[PDB]
C-alpha cells in the first residue's frame, strides 16, 4: 500500500503531469476549433482560489492562431513572473468558460 | 350537446377530433393505447381523452353548465406502433386551462395517474408529453442550471468527479466525514450521502452535516479546488426538510441532494424554489428502471418523467447506469442527455420523441452517471456524458485497494486523461485502453485501480 | 450550449 | 471479514443466513426474485440483501469501520413460487436501525427505491414488507381513523356514501358549490374535489373552498346531517399545500383531500401531522392498478403501498373499484380492507400476505369504492365494504335523469334498504334486486335510477 | 356659499383669489395654462385649482360638511408667459393639510396627475413647485447626502468616477465581475449595473451580487482605494427589492442603485429608508427628457421631478448627459445642480425657478453625468458639475482599445489633470486640450484614449 | 460580430432585420418613430432595437461575451403612417 | 492593446502625476480662497482605509497663510516618517471635507 | 372493531 | 454647502 | 363572454 | 373649532 | 461497546 501525498491543485488537468508546448498547443487549438475565444488570466498565488483573477488584457474574440495565444502566455509571463497564469476559453454561446487550466503554477 | 339526456354514452362523438389541430398552447399527450377487444382505436382514444379531462362513465347534466368544446381533451390522430398490433399510438390535446401554472405532475396525474379505462382500454401507456412553452415558463425550473453551478463551484472544462459514501449504511458520522474528507482530498468535486441516509440512529443528520461541512472545508484548504457534499435532507415531514436544509446552508454547505421518490413532487418543487432563494445547489435522485420506468408496455417513460423532474426544478438529475447498457439503447441515452441539457429537442422517432420540446431559457440539467463504474468506464463515459455531466464513482473510489485519496486520485487521473485526449482529436472509447495505460504509466493510484477492476 | 441550440436558431 | 481486500466479491457469504431467526424488531420483506441465468438462488437473494442495505458491487474498506454483522440486512429463507418456477421468494431481515424513525418510504425506497440488482438479479417484486411495533409506533399514522372520525361526523351503523363532482375539470367554483350544495342536501355525507381539481384558470382554490363552504353549511341546515366536502389542498409547494388546509380550517371545513400521487409521502406525511394538530379529517387518493400497482411480476404490490398510506396517515384511503373485480380478486380485496382496518392482520398466503401485521393501537382507515358504481352496486358495495367504508359515487349522482338531489336520494335509499336488509338477517348480494325494487316503490328516485343504469 | 344647490357652476368665484398671499406653509404651484378659446384666465386658473383640490365638474352637498375655504387649491396670481401669448402661467397655493406627511407624489399626482381639465383648459404644464420647510421636514430625503457619503468612501477633493458595465445585457455574473475588477483596479470609483440589469436568465441577481463583490474587494486591496459598485436591486415586488439590497447589505457592498422609472415612489421611498437604517448608499437613476419630461409645453418639467427625487431620497441622482446639450439649457444643467445640492435656492426666472425653494438641513445629492462622454469631454465636466458629482464613462472606459484597466486610468489621469488645473486657476475649459495633453505625456492610456475618440 | 472594435457605428447591421419572422414568444413593439433629419428609416428603427435591448452607443467589448443575435431586439418592418410622412411605423421583435 | 497594471491609490489626484510642490500649494491655496480650514491627518500605510486617521494637532481654523500650512506637513512628516499623510479642508458649512488628497504616500 | 381482533386477543 | 444658501441668510 | 372568443374558437 | 381659529383665518 | 452486547449477539 502506498500513501497518498497531499499537494494542492489547479483543476482541470493538474492531476495529469505538467503539460509541454505541445499539450498546451493542442488544447488551444482545441478551444480555438470549437468556436471558443482564449483568454488569458492571472494571480497571486494565494489568491488562487479567488472568482476574479487579473485579466490579461482582453478575451482575444475571434483570434485563429495558436501562436499569438502562445505569444500573450509569455508577454503575461513576464509581466508578472510570479503569478499563476491560467489559459481560459471564453463560450459566448454558454456564456461560460468551455475550458480552462493553469498553464503556470506561479512562484 | 344542448339538452340532458342521462345514461352511459360512447366517447367518440365528443373526444375524437381527427380534424383538430393543436394549438401551440396545448398540452399534448402520446399514448400507446392497447383497446379491449372489440372496441374501435377512434373510441379508445376518445375514451382516454374522457377519461384524462372532462369526460364521466355516464352523462352528468354539469356538463352543460360550462363549454365542453373548449374545455375537453381531445384525442386528434391515432398511428399504428412499429412492431406491435394490439397497440396504437393516441395524440390527445389538453388545453393548457385544464391545469395549475407551476405544478407539472398536475398534468401528469391528470393524464395517467387516475385513468384506468372507461371500459374501452386493457393498457395504457403514455410515451411522451409536449408541454408548450407557456407552461413551461410558470414552472420553477432548475434552481441555477448548468453554467450558473459551474461559476458557483468554479469548474470548466470537464465532467464532474463525485462518489457516494459506502456502505450505504451503518457509519457514524465522524466515521463518514473521514470518508469525506479521504475522498475529497483525493481529487473527487463532490461525495454525496446515500439516497437512503437521512437521519438513522447510527448517524443522526445535525451530527453528520457538522462532520460532512468539516471534511468538507478541510480538503478544500488542501486541494485549493471547490470542495461539496450533497447533504441529503429528505425527510418525513416538509417542516424536517426545510430545517435540514436551512442548517445546510446556515453551515456553509453548497449543496443538498433531495431523492424525489422518498419524497415526492411538492416536497421536491418546494425544495427546488428554497434552492433558488438560498443558493444552494440541488442533486436530485430519482431511480428510473425501477416499479414506474421499466416496464415497456406498462408505465411512464422515463423521457415523460425526465421531463417532470427538469420542471420540476433540480441542478443534478440521477437515474441508474447507461454504460452497462446496451449500444441499443445508447441512442435513448443520449435523447435523455438532450431533454436534460438543452434549449430545444426537436421530434425524433427514433430517439422515442414525439413533439418538439421547447424549453426556451429554463436552464439545463447536470447529467449524472452511476453505478458499479470504475476506471475503465471511464472512455465511453466522457464519451457519451461529455463535459455537462457528474461521474459518481462510489465503490469505484472507496473500493481502491490505496484507500480513498488514492481511489479518487485514480478517478480524476483517468478522467483528466480521457479529457485531455478527446480535446486531441482522439476517439477515446477505440483507444481507450491506450489512454488509460499510457496515464497509468505516471499515476500509481490509476495503475493499481486497473488491475483491481476488470478492463 | 444553452443558446446554441434554440428554437430561434 | 477482519481484514481490507479489494475486488468484486460474491455476496453469499455475508448476506445469505439461513439460520437467521428474525428479531421481532426486524423489518422483514418477501421479494419475488427472478435471477440472471446461471446465478444461484442464495446468491441472488444475497445480492438483493447486499444492495438493499449495506453491500456495494466491489469491496470497500469503510466496511471494517462498523459492524456489518449487525447492520447488514440478510436473506434468510428461499421459497418456490407456487406457479412459476424461474421466480423464487425471498425472506429478507433489514435491523430496524437501518431506517429513519417515522419515515416509511425510508424503509420503502431503501429497499425497492434504488435497487437495480448488483447483476444477480433480471426481475424484483416486493410482495410484503412486516413493520414491526416498535417502528409502526414511530410512525403517526391517520390523524383521526375510524372510531374517531364517526365520533366528529356523528355517523353511526351504514357506510357513508360520497360523491366526486363531474366534469372532473370546467367547473366555475360557484357552479362547483351548487353542485355540491344539490348532492349534500339530497341525502350524501360527503362531496370531494376531483384529484386533479387543485387550482385552476377555470377555478381558483379560494374560491372554490368559499362556494363550497357555503354550500355544505346551508345544506347541512336543510337536512339536520353533518355533512362535508373533501378540499382538495395537493399544491406544487409545501407552502401553498399548508396554506389551503388552513384556508380550509378557517372556514370551517371538516375534512380535505390530498393526492398522494401528485404530492408525494413528504408532503403527505406533513399534513397529516397537520391534521392532527388542526383536528381535520385527510382524505387520502392513491390509484392502484396504475404505474405501479398494476403488473403482477414487476412492481410494488398494492398491499405494501396500503401499509405506507396507513403509516404515512389518512383518515380515508380510495384506490380503484371492486366490484368490477372478479369475484377471485374479491379475496384480495378482503384481506385489503383488513389492512386497513384491523389491528392485527395474521398470515394468510392465499390472499398475500406472507407476515403477521401488527399494528397495535393504530386507528383504521375508512376504505373507499370508487369507479363506475351505480344504485345497482350497492348491494355488493355494502356486502363487502361493510359498514366501515366511504362509497363514492360520483356520476352515479351527477348522472340521475333528474339532478343531483335526486341522484344523491336514489343512492342514500338504495344504500339504507341494504343496511337494513342485512341487518334483517338477509343474504343482499343474492337477494339484492328485490331489495332495491322494494325500495323503488316508495323512492321514485331510486326507481329512475334503476332504470337509468342496467342491473 | 352656505346653502346647497346642484348644478355646474363656474369657478371663478370660489377657486380665484388674486389678493390672497400665500402662507410659509403653503404648497405653491406654478403651471402653464392653455385655456380653451373663450374660457378666461382667471376661470381657467380656477378651474385647475378646483380640479387638484377640493372641486368637482357639479356641486355637491358634501362641500358644505367642511370648511371649503380652509382646504380649497387657490390661483392667486396669473402672469404672461415671455415669448408665447396663447399661455399663462397660473400661481396656484394649496394648504399644507391637503397632503399626506412624507409621500410628496401625493403632493405630485394631485397637482397633475389627475387633473384633466373640468372643460376649461385644453393643456396644463407643471413648471415649479415650492415644497414649504414644514413638508420637506417630514420626508425622509437622502439617506446619506453628499458629506457623508464622501466620508463614509474617504473620498475628497474631485468629482467620483464611475461606469455603467457594457454591453448592457448578455454577461454572465462571472464575466461581469471581470469586467467590474478591471475597471476598478484601473482607477474608477464605481461601477455600476446598466438599470435594466436586474435578475435575468443570462445572470441571475444573487450570482451577479457576489462575484460583484469579490470584484470589488480585490480591486479595493490592490489599489488601496475606497471601490463601491451600484448592485441594482430594482425589482417585481418590494419583498423581492429588499431581499436584494438585504444581500447587498450582507456580503459588505457599499452602494446600490434602484431605477425609479421601474421601480417608482413608493419602493423608492421605502429603499431610501432603508438605505438609512442600514448605511448603504442609494443610487437613483431617473431617465429626464424621456416620455415624461422632454415636452416643453406638455409634461412635467425635470426640476419638479429633481425636487421629488430629493425629497423621496437618493445619494446620487441620474438623468441625461449635460454636455451634448448647448450653451443655453447649460444655465438650466447650473440650476438643476442647484436644486440637487444646495440648501436655499432664491428665485429665478432665468433659470426657470419660480420660487424660493428651502430645503434648510436635507442633505444634498451628488449629481451624476453620463452619455457618451469621453476623455475629451472631462475638462467641460469638471467645470459644470464641480466636485460634487460623479462622472460615470460606461463605454468611454470599456470601448478602451487597451481594455478596462487602461480606460480607466486614461479616465481617472484626465480628471485629476484637470481638477489639478482648476485648483491653479486655469480656466480648464479653454484650455482643455492642453490640460489633457500634456497629461497625456505622461499616461500613454490617456494619450491613446484621445485618438480613439475625436476632440 | 466576433472581434473587439471600439468606437461609434451604426445600427443598421445588427439592428434591422427585414427578413426577421417573430417567434410566437418574442414580446412585439410598434414605435412611431420620427427620425432625425438625414438618418434612414433603417437606421432609426435599428436605433430604437438597439437602445430598447442590447445596443449601447459605443461599441463595448463585452457584447461578445455573450451572443448578441439571440438577445437583441431587432426591427423586422417598416410602415408608413396613414396621414403623416415624417413618421413612420417601425416593428421591432423582443 | 496595453495592459492595466493594478496598484493601490489614494483617492483624490492619485491617478495624477504625483504632485510637485507648486502643485500642492495651488490646492491649499483653493480650499484657503473657498474659506476651509486646513487640516493634517496622517496614518500608518495599512490602516489607510480606517475612517479616522491620526490627526495632527487641531485643523488650523482660520489659517490664511498657506506657507503655515506646509510647515505643518514637514513638521508631521518627520514626526511620523513612515505614516501616509493627508492634507483636508474642512468646510463648516457642509461639515463636510470641501478636499482631501495624500501629500506622502508613506512607507 | 378496533379491539376485538387485536393480537392480545 | 447645506446651511451656506439657507432661508436663514 | 369568457370563452365565447378565444383564439381556439 | 378646529379650523375656525387657524392662522390662515 | 454499542453494538457488543446486543440482544440480536
Amino acid at each position: 500500500m502506498q500513501d497518498y501525498k497531499q499537494s494542492l491543485k489547479y483543476e482541470t488537468f493538474s492531476y495529469l503531469p505538467p503539460m509541454n508546448a505541445e499539450r498546451i498547443r493542442a488544447q488551444i487549438k482545441y478551444a480555438i476549433a470549437q468556436g471558443w475565444s482564449p483568454g488569458i488570466e492571472h494571480v497571486e498565488v494565494k489568491n488562487s482560489m479567488n472568482q476574479y483573477w487579473y485579466m490579461w488584457k482582453l478575451p482575444f474574440f475571434g483570434e485563429q492562431n495558436v501562436d499569438n495565444v502562445l505569444a500573450e502566455i509569455e508577454a503575461c509571463r513576464s509581466a508578472y513572473p510570479t503569478h499563476q497564469v491560467k489559459l481560459v476559453a471564453y463560450d459566448n454561446y454558454a456564456q461560460s468558460l468551455g475550458l480552462a487550466f493553469v498553464v503556470y503554477r506561479g512562484n | 350537446v344542448k339538452k340532458y339526456s342521462a345514461g352511459v354514452k360512447e366517447y367518440r362523438q365528443t373526444y375524437w377530433m381527427p380534424e383538430y389541430t393543436p394549438l401551440d398552447s396545448d398540452i399534448l399527450a402520446c399514448f400507446k393505447i392497447t383497446p379491449q377487444p372489440g372496441v374501435d382505436r377512434e373510441e379508445a382514444a376518445a375514451a382516454v381523452a374522457a377519461e384524462s379531462s372532462t369526460g364521466t362513465w355516464t352523462t352528468v347534466w354539469t356538463d352543460l353548465l360550462t363549454d365542453m368544446d373548449y374545455y375537453k381533451g381531445r384525442a386528434y390522430r391515432i398511428e399504428d406502433v412499429p412492431g406491435d398490433d394490439a397497440a396504437f399510438y393516441a395524440f390527445i390535446a389538453y388545453p393548457i386551462d385544464l391545469f395549475e401554472e407551476g405544478s407539472v405532475v398536475n398534468v401528469f396525474t391528470s393524464l395517467v395517474g387516475n385513468v384506468f379505462g372507461f371500459k374501452a382500454v386493457r393498457g395504457l401507456r403514455l410515451e411522451d408529453v409536449r408541454f408548450p412553452l407557456a407552461y413551461v415558463k410558470t414552472c420553477g425550473g432548475p434552481p441555477h442550471g448548468i453554467q450558473v453551478e459551474r461559476d458557483k463551484m468554479n469548474k470548466y472544462g470537464r465532467p464532474l468527479l463525485g462518489c457516494t459514501i459506502k456502505p450505504k449504511l451503518g457509519l457514524s458520522a465522524k466515521n463518514y466525514g473521514r470518508a469525506v474528507y479521504e475522498c475529497l482530498r483525493g481529487g473527487l468535486d463532490f461525495t454525496k450521502d446515500d439516497e437512503n441516509i437521512n437521519s438513522q440512529p447510527f448517524m443522526r443528520w445535525r451530527d453528520r452535516f457538522l462532520f460532512v461541512q468539516d471534511a468538507t472545508e478541510t480538503a478544500e484548504a488542501q486541494t485549493g479546488e471547490r470542495k461539496g457534499h450533497y447533504l441529503n435532507v429528505t425527510a418525513p415531514t416538509p417542516e424536517e426538510m426545510y430545517k435540514r436544509a436551512e442548517f445546510a446552508k446556515e453551515i456553509g454547505a453548497p449543496i443538498i441532494m433531495h431523492d424525489y421518490i422518498t419524497g415526492g413532487f411538492t416536497a421536491n418543487t418546494g425544495l427546488a424554489k428554497w434552492c433558488q432563494d438560498n443558493g444552494v445547489l440541488l442533486h436530485i435522485h430519482r431511480a428510473m428502471h425501477a416499479v414506474i420506468d421499466r416496464n415497456p408496455n406498462h408505465g411512464i417513460h422515463f423521457r415523460v418523467l425526465t421531463k417532470i423532474l427538469r420542471l420540476s426544478g433540480g441542478d443534478h438529475l440521477h437515474t441508474g447506469t447507461v454504460v452497462g447498457k446496451l449500444e441499443g439503447d445508447r441512442a435513448s441515452t443520449l435523447g435523455w442527455i438532450d431533454l436534460l441539457r438543452e434549449s430545444f429537442i426537436p421530434e425524433d422517432r427514433s430517439r422515442g420523441i414525439f413533439f418538439d420540446q421547447d424549453w426556451g431559457s429554463m436552464p439545463g440539467v447536470f447529467a449524472v452517471a452511476s453505478g458499479g463504474i470504475h476506471v475503465w468506464h471511464m472512455p465511453a463515459l466522457v464519451n457519451i456524458f461529455g463535459d455537462d455531466s457528474v461521474l459518481q464513482f462510489g465503490g469505484g473510489t472507496l473500493g481502491h485497494p490505496w484507500g480513498n485519496a488514492a481511489g479518487a486520485a485514480a478517478n480524476r487521473v483517468a478522467l483528466e486523461a480521457c479529457v485531455e485526449a478527446r480535446n486531441q482529436g482522439r476517439d477515446i472509447e477505440k483507444e481507450g485502453k491506450e489512454i488509460l495505460t499510457a496515464a497509468a504509466q505516471h499515476s500509481p493510484e490509476l495503475k493499481i485501480a486497473m488491475e483491481t477492476w476488470k478492463e | 450550449p444553452r443558446l446554441d441550440l434554440i428554437e430561434q436558431a
